[PDB]
């Protein structure tokens, strides 16, 4: 479950604001990627990560 | 920027900052109308902004101006991150404390170097962006130390630049800014492993090996 994996920024240097879902608070929250190498919990608004990962 | 010193207001008059509701990646003017920048710092909206310092308050030196058009290059892989090279053109031309930095006619060799800038992360462990401009003297380290480094990672158009010691270095925040050598534009901050750590210098698109390629992209958009 790709929903349960920690945020990963990448190794690129942008600071790009990401929500991931965070199942230990059972929410959305944000994160700082770097621009390349997304995992798939990493998602551009609040709305999308609760509709893929919402109660995981 | 990690380990570097406050640059002082508009003395890196090329040093521009990508905006899409919050600073997220550095760029260079090498034209009125173009910025030079990273395929990874690709993002709809953007908003260019430049002669900034404090990139918090606004300072009255400042000119916001609205991309019309973002080029990637061609070639550019997301995966091995070859060709992390991207091309803005403004809206409207900025009036030129804000100045273009020019392209270079030959490769730099190991050991120039050169200048790093930008409003990244200050922190190796850790979160600190600054408001004003970091800068950072780093040397361009030969390629068989920045392929030992990175094995299998690194291709013709990276190079690495930094300390091995650690301690110096770009990082989160940084992507697309400058790497400014005897005045001449010779990198792109693009991306490392983790932020100043030993043994882990970061890596920089080539940029003396695209300039053909921006020439004729400028002349033709
Ligand atoms: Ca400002």
């Amino acid at each position: 479950d790709f929903c349960l994996e920690p945020p990963y920024t990448g190794p690129c240097e942008a600071r790009i604001i990401r929500y991931f879902y965070n199942a230990k608070a059972g929410l959305c929250q944000t994160f700082v990627y770097g621009g390349c190498r997304a995992k798939r919990n990493n998602f551009k608004s609040a709305e999308d990560c609760l509709r893929t990962c919402g109660g995981a | 920027i990690v380990g570097g010193y406050t640059c002082g207001a508009n003395t890196v008059p090329y040093q521009v900052s990508l905006n899409s509701g919050y600073h997220f990646c550095g760029g260079s003017l090498i034209n009125s109308q173009w910025v030079v920048s990273a395929a990874h710092c690709y993002k709809s909206g953007i908003q260019v902004r430049l002669g900034e310092d404090n990139i918090n308050v606004v300072e009255g030196n400042e000119q916001f101006i609205s991309a019309s058009k973002s080029i990637v290059h061609p070639s550019y892989n997301s995966n091995t991150l070859n060709n992390d090279i991207m091309l803005i053109k403004l809206k409207s031309a900025a009036s030129l404390r804000v100045a273009s930095i020019s392209l270079p006619t030959s490769c730099a060799s190991a050991g120039t170097q050169c200048l790093i800038s930008g409003w990244g992360n200050t922190k190796s462990s850790g979160t600190s962006y600054p408001d004003v401009l970091k800068c950072l003297k780093a040397p361009i380290l030969s390629d068989s130390s920045c392929k030992s480094a990175y094995p299998g990672q690194i291709t013709s158009n990276m190079f690495c630049a930094g300390y091995l010691e650690g301690g110096k270095d770009s990082c989160q925040g940084d992507s697309g800014g400058p790497v400014v050598c005897s005045g001449k534009l010779q990198g792109i901050v693009s991306w490392g492993s983790g932020c100043a750590q030993k043994n882990k210098p970061g890596v920089y698109t080539k940029v003396c090996n695209y300039v053909s390629w921006i020439k004729q992209t400028i002349a033709s958009n």
